[PDB]
């Protein structure tokens, strides 16, 4: 999920990594002596914060299809950069 | 009348013309405030010291206690008279 | 004459526009050059900085200023220098070959 | 009957080698041998400069090395070009860099060897950008004493050429010659660009500092403005009071300027380069 | 739209003459050459349609509408109505205010008693002689100022500007005075004056046709005997200098004096005279053996071939002149060449008023001041009182807003050509030039009051050069000299009180021994021009005619 | 190891009269010469060099001529003139590579111990920087094959060690002390999106006929550094920036509204008196 909602709640990992609620604060604190992840996570409702992570190996579909985000940035800072100096233009001078 | 006014109001007009007059007096000061800069070379060689002077005398010539140094009859320049050293 | 003189109004308005026009480029091109001349003011200055003493003055920032090197001379000073500073015999300051005043210092020694 | 308004083409990288060897030489002054061409006689061209050893000399004329010139001929032609030289150069980095003595001494012991061997003298400590301290000048003789001295075969040349302590006081046997820079856009455009694109944030994708600068900024803008508020109570001239009027109220706005200004960029260069 | 035109000049009474001062007027606000010719043929046609003939349209329509069939249709009216009294303004105006090119073409056209006056009145010799015995009748000196500038001798202008002075006195005086009293201030010759003190003689010898070889029997190309070629040269260039416009043969002999198996000894002055003989007329021989001159690969012939072949090559829209000159210019490794093919290239396209465009603009298009200067002097050419803007707004920006100094005295020189129909406005304009912050270009705005304000009776521009030699800069105070000499021909102490006073003051100033030799250097030029003719001719940049006078104009911009 | 050298324009300027010399002496393409410098840390400088006569085979690119007169007996007579300056490295012209850079750059190892070549640019055309800098690297593999020596990209910039301007500034002609944002952001814009095409266009032909270096060792931990901000929904910072605008605004309002009272009150003084008390 590139997505947001990087506070993500304690459900998916205490389904999926068959773990349990007292133990998902170890499983991410034995992460912090690995160092690949480093979450702020939150504990006053008990969820498990997504920080900056060590992505993947490769992803040959996503490194073709990763237009929607290399492109993305170049057309639209493109265009955006061509926005901000169209607004202002003429005071090229 | 009919197609006699709008020109007349726009020599009237020149008002802008006078603004470009006043803006004429403008880039007058400008640039001869930078000549006043430009000047500034003369600055950068000699700032001439008080050279004491024992007495006038003619062929062109004084005793000038050179400050520093003895006195040694030296050259003149040529605005000013014998008399009024 | 309304088809000649009317007219004719227009057979120089249009150089005077353009050098109305002109005007101001030009008041352009002249700050560019009071910019250069602003910048070539203090940039190769005020690091040696000599220190002799001032002693009298003569003209309009020209002043005869005693030295600590062993000459007075009278030189003259950067104008900008408020008039009424120059009358003691305070630290000017200087550079070495030029011996052209750039600012006097009040305390020394 | 070389008298003309004569020109010297130089090559700029020449003058780099010069002020590179005098900036940084012995206190003393240094001297070598040109190498270049006597292309006409109304001008002339140069292009390369050798450094020089470092043989205890001077102005002197008796200052060749034999081997030294041998081998760096030698390569030289080895190398791209095998031009000819045609004279010499030289410094005076120490002291008020004029024309001294062995000066006219060489002149002349090597402008019968060559046949103008032009001066070249230059004193890298008597400016870094203010002046270009250098000096060139074609010796004369006691011989060309036959006619009226005005060669002028061109004007505002030797016209504009009429805008040196001992040197003026040395005009005769050292006639100045108008000199001039190459068109150097064979590399004076690598001489920009490389300089614009580096001296300008280089890639200039970098402060695109922001805040710790402006916070200083304005921090010291509200004690620094502070002052020149002070010049309308001293403004307060009503009656007949007022000479210069301590024009000084300018020389913080246009900081002020800049300052939020370069906010203002960043602020957008937020929301631009971020998405 | 020519429909209440039509209806407006075939309308019914009032003076005529309406339409006659029209035709001037309609030309006052003219915009383009498109109505212009149309009006231009068709008031002419109106007079034509009127039963009373008019003269005067034809006298304008030939210099403006460039006809050499009409001029024969009513030159055939001149043979068959016969009346020679009436015939004086088309006559004698197609001799006056023709172009040169024109003059070939119309003499083709025109001979298909008056029966060979019609040839007379376009060699129209006549009014050369009278002219001349005008100039050797006339005089008025000043010998004490020749002396008293014969002091400050040099290879310099004095040697040139006293010929120039009473050469300009005396266009053609046929006469010895300063070849007479002295030998020695003569001989201080090298080069230049060696060059000067064989061409002088041409100098003062302007006019005077038949005798030009056989007064220049010493003269002669191996009649010199001297240890070098411009004591030899510069009397080719002054065959060159008499045979202005009107040659015959002798341009030929010019041209074959060049092709004598003779290279840059001859040619030294030789083809600067060639240059100036057939000027306009568009030669081939000279632009063939000019192709090998442009190719010497030594511009103190190459800058000769450059101006000459401009010369031969006047206003020409040649496919081979100007982009086989233009070819060279790049490639050369020097740039007074640039200057000599600057000035050419120039004088290749004079008053096109829409075509150079595209020359302008590549060649203003480039980086070089001498290049972009010459594109200068050719929009200085192309344009001539055509304000459409197209000749200002650029022209304006790279004459005022440009780094180097000469591009921007060229430009300040075109000013003075677009600016000569209505000089009223330009002291409000070029005082305001005045205020520069460069020797060149200050130089350049006094060059502007000059050449734009030559006939004025202004004396605001007098008030201008006043500060203008309380300059500094020795050469601008010299541009104070030379422009006030300009604003000081054909007009009398009567026109302005600062006429004795400059006059008397310049002498006075060249008292002063310790001024600059160049603050006084054309000093004797400026007493000369002061009297050019002794105040008997006048500069044509501009002919009373309507239209201008081309030689004039390339005579003041290579000046 | 360097993380920055002194790119003297000076030895700029050497290259390009030599790279001049290489066209108008005939046809040798590729401008190739010895590049001299003194270490002095990590950091080093580079203002003396020169081009060695040579030439390159069309084919079997591992052709070369270095005389031992033209270097080795030069640098003798160059030891009398300067030692610092010493035998450092050396430099290519064209644009990627040819196959002899590491063996020439390994011939003259024995000279400098970390020697380097530099693709030097001939035509300077670049969004910005020009020619850049190549150490021995030993960087095979994850494989970890026989140690390749593709000499990395040993980053520097254009050091100028000292002024001597008097002449170089006295070149320019043409700039000021800009007090030239609108430069930077069209440049930076550009520069970063035209970047971008480049890397779009490599991946595509990764997908497409892309070797195995698709993703060789970085290109994903790239695509990482990109995930530095992987909307990236910067409420946190969205709020943050709004404090942050106060703040701005905060400048702006109070700054330029000083701006305003500031030429307000002498520039309508001085407008009057020169108004009123000139009639
Ligand atoms: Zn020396």
């Amino acid at each position: 999920r590139p997505a947001n909602h990087r506070q993500l709640t304690f459900e998916e990992i205490a389904k999926s990594a068959k773990i349990t609620v007292n133990e998902v604060e170890l499983l991410v604190m034995k992460a912090l002596s690995v160092g690949l992840v480093k979450g702020s996570i939150d504990e006053v409702d008990k969820r498990v914060h997504m920080t900056w992570v060590q992505p993947r190996v490769l992803d040959l579909q996503q490194i073709k299809g990763m237009k929607d985000r290399l492109e993305f940035w170049c057309t639209d800072v493109k265009s955006m950069e061509m926005l901000v100096e169209h607004q202002a233009h003429d005071i090229l001078t | 009348y009919l197609s006699k006014i709008e020109e007349l109001q726009l020599i009237v007009n020149d008002k802008s013309q006078n603004l470009r007059r006043l803006q004429a007096q403008r880039n007058e000061l400008n640039a001869k405030v930078r000549l006043l800069r430009e000047e500034l070379q003369l600055l950068q060689e000699q700032g001439s010291y008080v050279g004491e002077v024992v007495r006038a005398m003619d062929k062109k010539k004084v005793l000038v206690k050179v400050h520093p140094e003895g006195k040694f009859v030296v050259d003149v320049d040529k605005n000013i008279d014998i008399n009024d050293v | 004459d309304l088809y000649s003189r009317y007219k004719k109004l227009q057979q120089e308005l249009e150089f005077l526009e353009v050098q109305e026009e002109y005007i101001k480029d030009e008041q352009k091109n002249l700050k560019k050059e009071f910019l250069h001349a602003q910048e070539e003011v203090k940039r190769i200055q005020s690091i040696p900085l000599v220190i002799g003493q001032f002693l009298e003055a003569v003209d309009q920032n020209t002043a005869i200023v005693g030295s600590t090197t062993g000459s007075n001379y009278y030189v003259r000073i950067l104008s900008t220098i408020d008039r009424e500073l120059l009358k003691p015999n305070a630290s000017v300051a200087l550079h070495k070959h030029s011996n052209a005043l750039v600012d006097v210092l009040p305390p020394e020694a | 009957a070389v008298d003309t308004a004569e020109q010297v083409y130089i090559s700029s990288l020449a003058l780099l080698k010069m002020l590179k060897h005098g900036r940084a030489g012995v206190p003393m002054e240094v001297m070598g041998l040109m190498l270049g061409e006597f292309v006409d006689d109304y001008t002339v061209r140069v292009i390369d400069v050798f450094a020089m050893p470092q043989s205890g000399t001077g102005v002197s004329v008796e200052a060749v090395d034999p081997v030294f010139q041998a081998k760096m001929l030698d390569m030289l032609k080895q190398t791209g070009r095998p031009e000819m030289v045609v004279g010499w150069y030289h410094s005076h980095p120490g002291f008020g860099c004029w024309l001294s003595g062995v000066d006219i001494n060489t002149q002349q012991s090597f402008e019968a060897l060559s046949e103008r061997a032009v001066a070249v003298v230059v004193d890298p400590i008597q400016s870094v950008k203010g002046k270009v301290v250098i000096d060139a000048f074609r010796l004369i003789n006691a011989n060309m004493m036959v006619l009226g001295h005005e060669p002028r075969q061109t004007t505002s040349n030797l016209g504009h050429l009429n805008k040196q302590a001992l040197i003026h006081g040395l005009n005769r046997h050292y006639y100045s010659i108008t000199i001039n820079y190459r068109k150097n856009e064979l590399e004076q455009k690598m001489l920009l660009n490389l300089h614009k694109k580096s001296w300008m944030e280089g890639l200039t994708l970098q402060d695109y500092v922001v805040k710790e600068m402006l916070e200083l900024a304005k921090n010291y803008n509200k004690a620094v403005e502070e002052e020149d508020k002070m010049t309308p109570e001293q403004l307060a001239i009503k009656n007949v009071g007022k000479q210069d009027p301590k024009r000084h109220l300018e020389e913080h706005v246009d900081v002020l300027m800049t300052s939020n200004i370069v906010q203002c960029l960043a602020a957008m260069l937020d929301t631009v380069v971020f998405k | 739209r020519l429909d209440v035109f039509e209806k407006t000049i075939l309308e019914s009474n009032d003076v005529p003459g309406m339409l006659a001062y029209s035709l001037k007027l309609c030309m006052s606000l003219m915009q383009n050459k498109q109505f212009r010719n149309k009006v231009l043929r068709v008031l002419v046609k109106i007079y034509m349609n009127l039963e009373k003939p008019d003269f005067i349209n034809v006298c304008q329509c030939l210099i403006f509408l460039d006809d050499p069939q009409a001029v024969s249709d009513i030159l055939e009216k001149l043979v068959k109505e016969d009346n020679l009294l009436m015939a004086y303004q088309i006559c004698f105006d197609l001799y006056e205010s023709a172009s040169q090119q024109f003059l070939s073409s119309v003499i083709q056209n025109l001979r298909t008693d008056q029966t060979l006056k019609m040839i007379k009145i376009l060699s129209g010799e006549m009014a050369i002689e009278l002219h001349l015995q005008f100039l050797i009748r006339n005089n008025n000196t000043d010998l004490m100022i020749l002396k008293n500038t014969k002091d400050a001798v040099r290879n310099s202008v004095c040697h040139t500007a006293t010929v120039i002075a009473n050469s300009f006195m005396h266009c053609g005086t046929t006469s010895d005075q300063f070849l007479r009293d002295n030998l020695e201030w003569l001989a201080r010759a090298t080069n230049w004056a060696k060059f000067t003190a064989t061409a002088s003689l041409g100098v003062i010898h302007k006019g005077h046709e038949k005798e030009a070889l056989q007064l220049m029997a010493t003269y002669l190309p191996k009649d010199t005997s001297p240890g070098s070629a411009y004591q030899e040269g510069g009397g080719l260039y002054a065959l060159g200098l008499i045979h202005a416009n009107h040659g015959g043969d002798i341009i030929d002999y010019l041209l074959n004096q060049l092709k004598n198996a003779s290279n840059d000894i001859v040619r030294h002055g030789g083809s600067l005279g060639l240059g100036l003989a057939a000027m306009g007329t568009a030669r081939q021989d000279v632009y063939d053996l000019l192709k090998t001159n442009l190719y010497q690969d030594d511009a103190v012939t190459g800058e000769a071939a450059g101006l000459a072949l401009g010369l031969v090559m006047l206003g020409s829209k040649n496919a081979q002149a100007i982009e086989d000159m233009v070819g060279y210019a790049q490639e050369t490794q020097h740039e007074k060449i640039l200057r000599g093919l600057a000035v050419g290239i120039a004088l290749v396209m004079y008053g096109r008023m829409e075509e150079a465009d595209a020359l302008i603009e590549s060649l203003c298009r480039d980086k070089d001041p001498i290049l972009r200067r010459s594109g200068m002097y050719t929009v200085a050419m192309a344009y001539c009182g055509s304000g459409n803007n197209k000749a200002i707004r650029r022209l304006l920006h790279v004459a005022v807003s440009d780094v180097n100094d000469d591009v921007r005295r060229a430009a300040v020189e075109s000013l003075g050509f677009i600016l000569f129909r209505t000089p009223e406005q330009c002291p409000s304009v070029v005082s305001l030039l005045s205020e520069s912050y460069n020797p060149h270009v200050r130089y350049g705005a006094a060059m502007a009051l000059g050449i734009c304000c030559a006939g004025t009776g202004n004396k605001e521009a007098i008030n201008l050069l006043e500060p203008m030699t309380n300059d500094p800069v020795n050469y601008v105070r010299q541009g104070a000299l030379i422009a006030s000499a300009l604003i000081m021909i054909q007009q009398t102490e009567i026109t302005c009180p600062k006429v004795n006073q400059f006059r008397q003051l310049y002498s006075k100033v060249i008292n002063d021994k310790h001024d600059d030799v160049m603050a006084k250097f054309g000093a004797i030029l400026a007493q000369g021009i002061l009297d050019a003719g002794g105040h008997n001719v006048t500069i044509s940049l501009q002919s009373r005619t309507g239209h201008t006078h081309m030689p004039s104009v390339v005579g003041v911009l290579v000046f | 190891a360097v993380q920055k050298v002194v790119v003297h324009p000076l030895v700029l300027l050497s290259v390009v009269d030599h790279f001049n010399r290489i066209g108008k002496v005939g046809n040798q393409k590729r401008v190739v010469g010895v590049l001299l410098g003194s270490w002095q840390k990590k950091v080093l400088d580079v203002s003396n060099s020169f081009a060695v006569p040579f030439d390159e085979d069309d084919k079997d690119d591992s052709v070369w001529f270095l005389d031992h007169d033209y270097l080795e007996n030069m640098y003798g007579m160059f030891k009398k003139v300067n030692a610092r300056e010493r035998i450092v490295g050396w430099y290519h012209t064209g644009p990627k590579l040819h196959k002899n850079d590491i063996a020439i750059n390994e011939l003259m190892k024995r000279y400098c111990p970390n020697s380097v070549l530099v693709i030097i640019d001939v035509k300077p055309k670049d969004l910005g920087l020009p020619t850049e800098a190549y150490i021995s690297v030993e960087e095979v593999h994850d494989d970890g094959t026989p140690t390749s020596k593709t000499f990395e990209h040993v980053t520097s910039e254009i050091g100028a060690e000292e002024a001597e301007e008097v002449g170089v500034e006295h070149l320019l002609r043409d700039i000021k002390d800009t007090t030239s944002q609108r430069i930077t952001n069209q440049v930076h814009g550009l520069k970063g999106l035209n970047s971008k095409l480049l890397d779009i266009r490599s991946y595509l032909e990764k997908v497409a006929t892309g070797k195995l270096p698709i993703n060789h060792q970085i290109i994903y931990q790239l695509q990482d550094v990109f995930n530095l901000l992987p909307l990236q929904e910067f409420v946190k910072a969205f709020y943050l920036k709004t404090n942050d605008q106060m703040v701005v605004v905060y400048l702006a309002s109070l700054i330029r509204s000083v701006v305003a009272l500031h030429n307000l009150i002498n520039n309508k003084i001085a407008n009057r008196d020169a108004e009123k008390k000139e009639g």
